[PDB]
RNA sequence: AGCGGAGAGGUA
DNA sequence: GGGTATTCGCCGTGTACCTCTCCTAGCCC
DNA sequence: GGGCTAATGACGGCGAATACCC
């Protein structure tokens, strides 16, 4: 469940791209058709993009990492 | 879409670009059929569509015929929010002065012209002519003339010479004036006049010609001669309740000019003579001014009822205007309004919320996910579910507010605690429930009070709820580091019931294996909930890395005790728990356990205190009743005792052998002394009530008389108001401001009296008014100080530099005040702590200083600590972030962009609601004496005399820090000095308040120089004694016949020689002032110390907080000097009685007339260093700015207003203070201009001249040499370079205007601007997005 | 008192005021100066844009919520454009850059 | 869809 | 003429909300 | 009745505008 965001900043250490992370994650899995990294509880999107940030597989780095490498996705489907 | 906003001055070819027509006819509506006119003000063929793409002769009614216009009445069918921004304009017939560049005070046009104001009144009213284009005349240019002097001139330069009337001739003057030959001919007349008035003035005149010339403007655009009108639909003419419509004012004021307009035109037309179209164009003014601003001219119209109508100056002004009402503060959907109630059983994180309250906001999230799972089609099936209320759509709503944060607010939001962010709970009933430690961050008592919920939309919003706004994240305050989350009154009084010790009760001194045991005793029955017993306990340390080391033990204890200490969690050791714990205690409880385990913990540890506090308060039930408060019975006899003693004054004022202020004095005295004993009587009586046996005997013990335990809990109440309830309350004051002599000798227990009720109503009622009229002066000072601070974002990580100020712990002159660990704390240090081992380094030079850190400042006694400033923080545009340290709410540093400037003037403003409105020295403890800047000499006797005033007198400790400070006057009689070890309790100085002494510095004859009986120094025999002294008169009293002459006393030996100064080549004569009485005769071999002779002899409420910030120049301001040296007087009166100051190496051009009102503190032979004290009186800002520096400034300031909430004791740690003076401060004046291109007299912002003289810095060049100004805050907060927020601010009229003439343009750098252009806020989550855009261009 | 979504003012597209007309409430300036206190941007970006003036903007909000996306666009308040138009509408010329 | 200004009282 | 010195006109004066009434007259048709 | 219309009870403060004084 959701209590504090304390160890999200304790990854993040700005408390403020906390907010940008997690609304890039979180804008990804609604809109976008991607199912969550981690087993949800019926939760929403936002505690499972912040629960995603409490163990760390995504921060401002990997999602750098998808956008290109899905980016390059849609570059090798382009032909 | 769109960067920086210009504004300019409106030329006629853009009025008619933005125009669709002239608008004719003052009729707007047929209200027969409701369309309105051909041409009116509303006109459908000038501004579009009345209705939805339909021409308003009907022809187009398909949206096949869209943009093309109709032939029949000629309307564009378009959209009909067309009509919403189509301006249009009006020719007018004769030309119009704009009437804000006439009164702005100072007028543009006046000072424009070199012309008074009161003139161009007269031009612009027709009762006076003026000149233009003078030539072969004997009349000058801008000479004004009467209509007599018009016949004189009508009868002599007659001919070919021209002269007019109204805006035609002031159109001609500046439709004539040239600017550059006016540049060099007052740069010219700058270099021509040493008069500083024509300096200022025409410094002023060139900055608005060479701005002027620079902007974009023309001067005869000044005079409006088309008139552009509003669009309609912006004023709009609704139907009032019947067939009636209700009034605009704008279209009564355009009908105005419309009528007064068309009726010139056809007086033009049928040219009538002058007098009459002079009336006419003299209304059409009158119209026009009062249609741009009303009310500026001296009587303004009305339209109907008797009421001044409301012109466009106030659709923006004030506090219904545009800025006040409908951009800052806006009404916004998705929100609601409920009285709020308690339920208890919440945790922290999560609020009520009644259903019907959420199934009405949540109502577009209901419709989306019943289109998710298909139970409704269309919007309108979905509508009418949710209108229909079936028993799927609460498990829809149920499914929707599983996770969505809400925003609250209480409507004083008056902190950054005002909204927070919670989660709903759904609620059977109508009112939100809300958690009841939020309650004490909210102001907010249940008495009925209001609060509404708003609901964030887009997600980013909820996970800025969720991470910021979210009420676990604030715990603590922005304004000190305490606890928000404080438990407040019930809880409390469960625990300071619960953990209670009594001696003999049930269980007594048994032994049991833990708390498990303990509360199975208690809810047994078996064992008391407060008697004293060993158990066993096993606690836990994180000494180690983050480990927990595990102990056990048989502590001695009390049963509640153990209860308590099931759900304190494991980092804390026991003592935290083994007092009585009340309201302190708890509280350093819940700020020890954030300190030590975390934040989880801690909140989960708080819901755990609360819940078990009301389980426990609940089941002690400590009631309260008419036997619980006791009277002393010894109450009676100090009565009868005060009565005895007013008796025998009284006697003594019957025959008059005391006088009235003796027995007013003498009575409030003994009343006094009566009372405190009363008190401590009622006190004793409460709080050792109880006697009980031990199983012995008896003893006596603390009481479980309620009231006293809800008075040592700290709940409710002081030991004031629970001595008002038993003991006699008080000495009400009087509505004169006075104190009342007899006081109120009953208390509530029993009854008041009729007279006694009377007066204790002027009590309340002058409180009562003193709060309403209290917050009205609050909130707008909390208003300025946000509109002043406002633009400041943590925007740097450093500025790589060693400045700062020293923080020393303050010491009023008693015992310390602020220890030097709350100062300190939390903030980067300027350069490395050197320890007092010294040359060694205790923290290095960029360290944040935690805890662990200042315990090591602690156990070195570290004396002075130099440290990083936001008011030195040599940061641009900004603060970077190790010179600010901790945010207070967040337990390491501060992160880049939480706009410090918004937090810190909410948080200073904040506590303004809880302020208040409206010999010698003897030394306390023992110690080394510390003597600062002393000139001293050693008496006859040996005691010594200090010959400087300015030394002050520091009691050092055994260690080395200062622990007493105090001042030493002129010639005063210490009894210790320097160097030595004084008792504690020791009388260590003297002098004398009646007393100006002129004492001696060697020894040697005394020779009356200059003192000649009658004409410096006066004859008059002692009538008490017989040994007569000559009195020196001051300067008035004597007349001027004698005045030249200046009575001396020169050290002098047995040859008449001259006794020096020791040190020095001077003689020490005394140049003697008024009203000394030399005692020592002629001739007299005097010796050291002794006096030569004898010279004898406000309010810290809010608005001290307030003209602290505005920094006014105050009542009787001590002056100071500018520069060292010697000095000495000038010319006598003068109008003041002048100085003469003389440096030593440098000129002495600069002398100042004083008020001879002031006792001075220098003498002619005294010589001081620049900025030193002359006078007495309070510390004017401006000086110690331009003498004594900047960080003495902002260290007087924040000492100042610290002592001011330090004194009602509301903690305001001083970095917020600190930051609005570096907002004070920030603009600056320039002394010379070098290699820039400022003019040298000229006032600009110190970043942008930082900037500037930094980047001449990367050529070899000189830049410029600033000087810092001090403005107060209203006067700051106007004077910035972006001008909408100072439009957003007081004064739009002269905002505006000076912006226009200006030609400002505004690339908006701020917060408030963009508020208002609905933009993101470079703050935080907008920071990290200008980080964005900025990085992009 | 609640609203999602009512009546719209005439002179400024804003909500209405009071509970006898179905309005909103005054999300007043203190507490704008309260989200500055705070981090939040987008929450106040929203409060004031979306959720207020833009009546285009507003639209989209309500087509994505019953769509099922959470996303604003902000466009322009339309009363500080009506204020553009006041102080345009004395004599001043008042525009905006690229 | 049809809601602007005064003036009065109250609510915390 | 400068050099204060008064004085004299303008800006300001708490935050939301609730309830109610009451909203042009002149006038000659 | 009705279609249509053409004042005096603030106070502080602060910078320009005389006042007057030498
Ligand atoms: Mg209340
Ligand atoms: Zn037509
Ligand atoms: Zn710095």
């Amino acid at each position: 469940a959701r209590v504090t965001v304390q160890d999200a900043v304790e990854k993040i250490g700005n408390r403020f791209d906390l907010v940008l992370v997690a609304a890039r994650r979180a804008r990804q899995m609604q809109v976008g058709g991607k199912d969550p990294l981690v087993p949800e509880e019926n939760d929403k999107t936002t505690v499972i993009a912040l629960r995603e940030i409490e163990e760390g597989l995504i921060n401002n780095q990997i999602l750098d990492v998808r956008e290109r490498q899905e980016q390059q996705e849609q570059e090798a489907a382009e032909l | 879409e769109f960067d920086a906003i210009k504004i300019a001055l409106a030329s006629p070819d853009m009025i008619r670009s933005w125009s669709f027509g002239e608008v004719k006819k003052p009729e707007t509506i047929n209200y027969r059929t409701f369309k309105p006119e051909r041409d009116g003000l509303f006109c459908a063929r000038i501004f579009g569509p009345v209705k939805d793409y339909e021409c308003l002769c009907g022809k187009y009614k398909r949206l096949k015929h869209r943009g093309v216009i109709c032939e029949k009445c000629g309307v564009e069918v378009t959209q009909t929010k067309v009509r919403r921004e189509r301006m249009g304009h009006i020719e007018l017939a004769s030309p119009t002065a704009h009437i804000w560049f006439l009164k702005s005070l100072p007028s543009r046009i006046g000072l424009l012209l070199d012309m008074p104001l009161r003139d161009i009144e007269r031009v612009l009213y027709f009762e006076s002519y003026v000149v233009i284009e003078g030539g072969m005349t004997n009349l000058e240019r801008q000479q004004i003339l009467t209509e007599e002097q018009y016949l004189d001139a009508l009868e002599e330069f007659g001919d070919e010479f021209d002269a007019k009337m109204g805006a035609e001739a002031i159109q001609a003057l500046l439709k004539s004036m040239d600017l550059e030959q006016e540049c060099e001919q007052l740069r010219e007349e700058l270099n021509e006049t040493n008069s500083e008035t024509k300096r200022k003035k025409l410094t002023k005149r060139i900055k608005l010609l060479e701005a002027f010339v620079q902007s974009g403007n023309k001067p005869e655009w000044m005079i409006l001669t088309v008139l552009p009108v509003l669009p309609p639909d912006l004023r709009p003419l609704v139907p009032l309740d019947g067939g009636r419509f209700a009034t605009s004012d704008l279209n009564d004021l355009y009908r105005r000019v419309i009528n007064r307009n068309n009726r010139l035109k056809r007086l033009l037309d049928l040219a009538a003579p002058d007098i009459i179209v002079r009336n006419e164009k003299r209304m059409l003014q009158e119209a026009v001014d009062a249609l741009l601003d009303n009310g500026r001219r001296g009587r303004a119209i009305t339209g109907s009822n008797k009421r001044p109508l409301k012109s466009l100056a106030d659709m923006i002004k004030g506090k219904q205007g545009r800025f006040r009402q409908n951009l800052l503060g806006k009404r916004v959907d998705y929100s609601g309004r409920s009285v709020i109630t308690v339920g208890p059983y919440l945790r922290l994180h999560q609020c009520g919320l009644p259903k019907k309250m959420a199934l009405e906001l949540f109502k577009p999230f209901i419709y989306g996910k019943l289109e998710l799972r298909g139970l409704a089609t269309t919007i309108k099936a979905a509508k009418k579910m949710v209108e229909r209320e079936e028993a799927v759509v609460w498990d829809i709503l149920d499914e929707v507010i599983r996770e969505h944060p809400v925003l609250l607010n209480r409507a004083p939001t008056l902190h950054r605690l005002g909204i927070q962010a919670f989660e709903p709970v759904l609620i059977e009933g109508k009112a939100i429930q809300l958690h009841p430690l939020v309650c004490a961050a909210y102001n907010a008592d249940f008495d009925g009070d209001q609060m509404a919920v708003h609901v964030p939309l887009t997600l980013e919003a909820q996970l800025e709820a969720r991470a910021l706004m979210m009420s676990t994240n604030n715990i603590l305050s922005p304004a000190n580091g305490e606890p928000i989350i404080v438990p407040s009154q019930d809880v409390v009084l469960g625990l300071y019931y619960m953990t209670r010790d009594c001696v003999n009760a049930k269980g007594e001194g048994m032994v049991l294996t833990g708390p498990k045991e303990a509360e199975r005793l208690y809810r047994s029955g078996l064992a008391s909930l407060h008697a004293r017993v060993k158990v066993r306990i096993t606690e836990y340390e994180k000494d180690a890395n983050g480990e927990l080391v595990a102990k056990t033990s048989l502590k001695d204890t009390t049963v509640g005790r153990a209860i308590l200490w099931m759900i304190v969690p494991k980092g804390l050791p026991y003592s935290i728990v083994n007092q009585a714990l009340g309201k302190k205690a708890i509280s350093k409880m819940l700020n020890t356990c954030y300190r030590i385990l975390g934040l989880k913990p801690t909140v989960i540890f708080a819901d755990q205190i609360m819940y078990t506090g009301f389980a426990y308060a609940a089941r002690s039930g400590a009631s309260v009743g008419i036997d619980d408060m006791v009277i002393p019975e010894k109450k009676h006899e100090i009565i009868s005792e005060a009565e005895a003693e007013v008796a025998e004054i009284q006697e003594q004022f019957q025959s008059g052998l005391v006088t009235a202020g003796e027995r007013y004095n003498k009575v409030i005295d003994i009343w006094a002394a009566a009372n405190d004993r009363v008190s401590k009587a009622m006190m004793d009586n409460l709080q050792t009530e109880t006697v009980i046996n031990r199983d012995g005997q008896e003893e006596k013990q603390v009481s479980f008389n309620s009231i006293y335990m809800m008075a040592d809990s700290g709940a409710r109440g002081s030991a004031a108001q629970i001595r008002q309830l038993a003991g006699m309350r008080g000495l009400m004051a009087k509505p004169d401001g006075s104190i009342i002599e007899t006081p109120i000798t009953a208390n509530f227990r029993e009854g008041l009296n009729v007279l006694q009720y009377f007066i204790s109503t002027h009590g309340a009622r002058k409180g009562l008014a003193d709060t309403a009229l209290k917050t009205a002066n609050s909130g707008y000072l909390t208003r300025r100080l946000v509109d002043v601070a406002q633009d400041l974002v943590v925007t740097e990580d450093d500025c790589g530099t060693h400045e700062g100020i020293m923080m020393t712990p303050v010491i009023e002159g008693g015992d310390v005040k602020e220890p030097l660990r709350d100062r300190v704390l939390g903030r980067v240090t300027a350069e490395d702590v050197l320890k007092p081992g010294t040359a060694d380094i205790l923290v290095p030079r960029n360290t944040l200083l935690h805890e662990q850190w200042c315990d090591l400042l602690e156990e070195n006694s570290v004396d002075a600590v130099k440290v990083r400033s936001v008011v030195s923080c040599d940061t641009d545009f900004g603060v970077c972030a190790h010179c600010y340290g901790r945010d207070l709410a967040r337990g390491h540093i501060i992160n880049k962009g939480e706009a410090i400037g918004v937090i810190a003037a909410q948080s200073i403003g904040e506590p303004g609601t809880q302020l208040t409105m409206r010999s010698s020295i003897q030394v306390k403890n023992k110690g080394s004496i510390k003597l600062s800047n002393v000139k001293s000499v050693v008496n006859s006797s040996g005691k010594l005399v200090i010959t400087s005033r300015n030394t002050e007198l520091k009691l050092i400790d055994e260690f080395g820090r200062t622990k007493e400070s105090y001042k030493v006057p002129y010639g005063a009689v210490l009894a210790k000095g320097d160097g030595e070890q004084v008792a504690g309790g020791e009388t260590v100085a003297n002098w004398d308040p009646h007393t100006m002494p002129v004492i001696t510095e060697v020894s040697g004859f005394v020779r009356f120089t200059d003192m000649i009986d009658g004409q410096t120094i006066t004859r008059q025999t002692d009538e008490l004694t017989g040994l007569s002294s000559l009195v020196v008169l001051d300067s008035a009293e004597r007349t001027a016949g004698g005045k030249d002459l200046r009575p001396a006393l020169k050290i002098v030996d047995a040859q008449g020689n001259d006794v020096l100064i020791p040190g020095t080549d001077m003689p020490a004569q005394y140049f003697l002032p008024g009203k000394a009485i030399v005692q020592l005769e002629d001739g007299v071999q005097i010796s050291s110390g002794d006096t030569l002779a004898r010279i004898p002899q406000i309010t810290g409420g809010l608005p001290r907080v307030a003209d602290l910030f505005e920094a006014r120049r105050p009542k009787e301001p001590a002056i100071l000097a500018e520069i060292s040296g010697i000095v000495s007087f000038g010319k006598e009166t003068k109008g003041k009685r002048r100085l003469v100051i003389t440096p030593v190496d440098g000129s002495d051009p600069y002398e100042e007339m004083i008020p001879k009102w002031r006792q001075l503190n220098v003498f002619e032979g005294e010589r001081v260093e620049r900025g030193d004290v002359i006078s007495d009186g309070p510390e004017a800002p401006h000086d110690i700015l331009r003498l004594r520096g900047v960080h003495a400034v902002t260290r007087y300031i924040v000492n100042e207003v610290q002592d001011v909430y330090r004194l009602q004791g509301v903690k305001i740690n001083d970095k917020h203070i600190e930051v609005i003076v570096r907002q004070m401060l920030r603009k600056a004046t320039i002394v010379n201009a070098g290699s820039s291109d400022f003019l040298e007299g000229e006032q600009v912002e110190y970043s942008r001249v930082k900037i500037a003289n930094r980047e001449l810095e990367a050529n070899g060049k000189v830049g410029a040499t600033y000087s810092r100004d001090l403005l107060g805050i209203t006067k700051a907060s106007l004077a910035t370079e972006s001008f909408i927020s100072a439009a957003s601010f007081q004064e739009t009229t002269r905002v505006l205007t000076e912006a226009a003439v200006a030609g400002k343009r505004d690339e908006l750098r701020g917060l408030k601007e963009n508020v208002i252009v609905g933009r993101l806020i470079p703050a935080g989550t907008g920071y990290a997005y200008h980080q964005d855009r900025m990085r992009r261009r | 008192h609640a609203r999602s979504t009512g009546s719209y003012s005439l002179v400024t597209q804003q909500p209405l005021g009071g509970k006898a007309q179905f309005g909103g409430q005054r999300f007043g300036e203190m507490e704008v100066w309260a989200l500055e206190a705070y981090g939040a941007a987008y929450t106040l970006q929203e409060m004031l844009t979306v959720k207020s003036d833009d009546v285009n903007g507003r639209t989209k909000m309500y087509k994505n919520i019953v769509d099922g996306n959470h996303q604003m666009e902000p466009g322009m308040p339309e009363s500080f454009n009506v204020l553009l138009k006041e102080i345009r509408s004395l004599g001043i010329n008042i525009e905006l850059e690229d």
